[PDB]
């Protein structure tokens, strides 16, 4: 059974910049290896089939060579329409398999996140469990450290975050994380705090509310 | 004893495995081989070929048999389909370019042909089919070069989206790794109707011995007993086409 | 016109059973290599089956003697029957179009296989409320299965909104959150309603989220 292993899994690039990702096969493939690009909830889409040949409507920027074992898929001048993640497959040997893929960022400016907190909704709380949210919203790069605080203690284990796919036009990210309490115990504390650590931040903010006020 | 027919021509066999060019696959050739006598034993011994699977038949034993008729079938794949020319294999080749039936008696040949039928830029002689509506039967041959309508939109001979030729080229090219490299592969198809058989094995036939224990071989069937006149009319000597009672002894 | 479009997913229970199918338009599916490709959750891409225009079938060994491919001419349908279904069969199933065996030159959008034993929750939907750009947004919190939809003013406020993926909790259940940044002399005039649609469940919920008096 044939891998494909794909080099490398991520990748962080500029407009205009030249994007390589190579493949390389376990086996004695010949030239039958496709390449697709997948957009975030979408299908994916054929790029480049036998190694080196392009679909009709690909732009030219799209290239791919090799036969054998090992493969090369190249994006001349990578463009915003072109953050996505790219798998190389074999097709000739059964069973198909693709490499694990190759996530493309744009790089960009360093911008900071605008940081907002959300006490949980007097709603929520007839209900036995309080969420507190706090918003990272549009900033870059992607790593941003969120550290959260309740009367000072400091918690671990309690909150989720999640981040937003990269934009299409501020090519920016955006995060949330939720910290995830009883009533019994939210209204146990007064000082619910969010603290924020990012490269475009010279020290972390912080964004608090008092439970009542 | 051994009682043959007394055919002398010798098989053209030759020409088969020894043709300088080849069919496509999709356009196999068949050479009907009758009235002759082969000596396999040239074929099941040769170290040119690499595979040599027989159904319905011990390869060995083939000096020993006669058939009514003898094809043989060739054509050139990629190396690691030859495992599909087998009776009960599924794929492209089986289903759409050459199939063999359920109960196959035969001999799959084949060769590594790179240094006869690779070039340097890709020799682009040596087709399959590719797209087809309905599996081949077994035996059955296709060599319609239609446009192939994938779509609901009619082709009229224009190949384009969902307009496809049917053909595709295995383009060997020297440098090929071993399973993309061209075999040459000969199909052996042994047939048994009710009639005089007219292809042999290269046994001298000896005299008919009758009323005696004897081992004997009459067109392939082997006993040990004792032949004598019969006055049943429908074993019959191949030669003089008489009655032979057989009983059993050791 | 060509299209592919995949029906049938759903929430399932282990061991239970499932028919996808893929309707399709202008490809003639009994005169083509047809496959079906699953992708799990966050994961890359798994190779299912294929089904020749000849009736040949092809299956990945992870579900042989569980799936069948099959079609209906008349209807130009393809059908992908599941049985004994497991946990790691959950994941998102796509037909697409061979050009020639797992050429994959064209893919329909999708549909969502979820394979649990846990039951179908409609979302409860509570308000980030504000205190120019303030932001706000809608808690969508306490679903299952994926996925949830949401919109703003009924599709017209569409600018600086940022719906996140959902992440499962540890309770085994869904939640998101969808945000929106607005302009502050705005607020008290302009009224702003999340519209959160969880299809799983019959679920639709609008949400009004006005500042916290
Ligand atoms: C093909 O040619 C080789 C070399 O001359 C010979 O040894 C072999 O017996 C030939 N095969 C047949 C079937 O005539």
């Amino acid at each position: 059974d044939i891998v494909m292993t794909q080099s490398p899994s991520s990748l962080s690039a500029s407009v205009g910049d030249r994007v390589t990702i190579t493949c390389q096969a376990s086996q004695d493939i010949n030239k039958y290896c496709n390449w697709y690009q997948q957009k975030p909830g979408k299908a994916p889409k054929l790029l480049i089939y036998d190694a080196s040949n392009l679909e009709t409507g690909v732009p030219s920027r799209f290239s791919g060579s090799g036969s054998g074992t090992d493969f090369t898929f190249t994006i001349n001048s990578l463009q915003p329409e072109d953050i996505a993640t790219y798998y190389c497959q074999q097709y000739d040997n059964l069973p198909p398999t693709f490499g694990g893929g190759t996530k493309v960022e744009i790089k960009r400016t360093v911008a900071a996140p605008s940081v907002f907190i959300f006490p949980p909704s007097d709603e929520q709380l007839k209900s036995g469990t309080a969420s507190v949210v706090c918003l990272l919203n549009n900033f870059y790069p992607r790593e941003a450290k969120v550290q959260w605080k309740v009367d000072n203690a400091l918690q671990s284990g309690n909150s989720q975050e999640s981040v937003t796919e990269q934009d299409s036009k501020d090519s920016t990210y955006s995060l949330s994380s939720t910290l995830t309490l009883s009533k019994a115990d939210y209204e146990k504390h007064k000082v619910y705090a969010c603290e924020v650590t990012h490269q475009g931040l010279s020290s972390p903010v912080t964004k608090s509310f008092n439970r009542g006020e | 004893i051994v009682r043959f027919p007394n055919i002398t021509n010798l098989c053209p066999f030759g020409e088969v495995f020894n043709a300088t060019r080849f069919a496509s696959v999709y356009a196999w050739n068949r050479k009907r081989i009758s009235n002759c006598v082969a000596d396999y034993s040239v074929l099941y011994n040769s170290a040119s070929f690499s595979t040599f699977k027989c159904y319905g038949v011990s390869p060995t034993k083939l000096n020993d048999l006669c058939f009514t008729n003898v094809y043989a079938d060739s054509f050139v794949i990629r190396g690691d389909e030859v495992r599909q020319i087998a009776p009960g294999q599924t794929g492209k080749i089986a289903d759409y370019n050459y199939k063999l039936p359920d109960d196959f008696t035969g001999c799959v040949i084949a060769w590594n042909s790179n240094n006869l039928d690779s070039k340097v830029g890709g020799n682009y002689n040596y087709l399959y089919r590719l797209f087809r509506k309905s599996n081949l039967k077994p035996f059955e041959r296709d060599i319609s070069t239609e446009i192939y309508q994938a779509g609901s939109t009619p082709c009229n001979g224009v190949e384009g989206f969902n307009c496809y030729f049917p053909l595709q080229s295995y383009g060997f090219q020297p440098t090929n790794g071993v399973g993309y490299q061209p075999y040459r592969v000969v199909v052996l198809s042994f047939e048994l109707l009710h009639a005089p058989a007219t292809v042999c094995g290269p046994k001298k036939s000896t005299n008919l011995v009758k009323n005696k224990c004897v081992n004997f071989n009459f067109n392939g069937l082997t006993g040990t007993g004792v032949l004598t006149e019969s006055n049943k009319k429908f074993v019959r000597d191949p030669q003089t086409l008489e009655i032979l009672d057989i009983t059993p002894c050791s | 016109q060509v299209q592919l479009v995949e029906s049938g997913g759903g929430l399932i229970q282990p061991g239970g059973s499932l028919r996808l199918s893929c309707a399709a338009s202008e490809f003639i599916v009994s005169s083509n290599y047809m496959s079906w490709v699953r992708q799990a959750p966050g994961k890359g891409l798994e190779w299912v089956s294929l089904l020749y225009s000849g009736g040949t079938t092809y299956y990945a060994d992870s579900v042989k003697g569980r799936f069948t491919i099959s079609r209906d001419n008349s209807k130009n349908t393809l059908f992908l029957q599941m049985n004994s279904l497991r946990a790691e069969d959950t994941a998102m199933y796509y037909c697409a179009r061979d050009r020639g065996p797992w050429l994959h030159d064209y893919w329909g959008q999708g549909t969502l296989v979820t394979v649990s034993s846990a039951s179908t929750k409609g979302p409860s939907v509570f308000p980030l409320a504000p205190s120019g750009t303030a932001a706000l947004g809608c808690l969508v919190k306490d679903y299952f299965p994926e996925p949830v939809t949401v919109s703003w003013n009924s599709g017209a406020l569409t600018s600086g909104v940022h719906t996140f993926p959902a992440v499962l909790q540890s309770s085994g259940l869904y939640s998101l959150s969808s945000v929106v940044t607005v302009p502050s002399s705005s607020l008290g005039t302009q009224t702003y309603i999340c519209n959160v649609n969880h299809k799983p469940s019959n679920t639709k919920v609008d949400k009004r989220v006005e500042p916290k008096s």
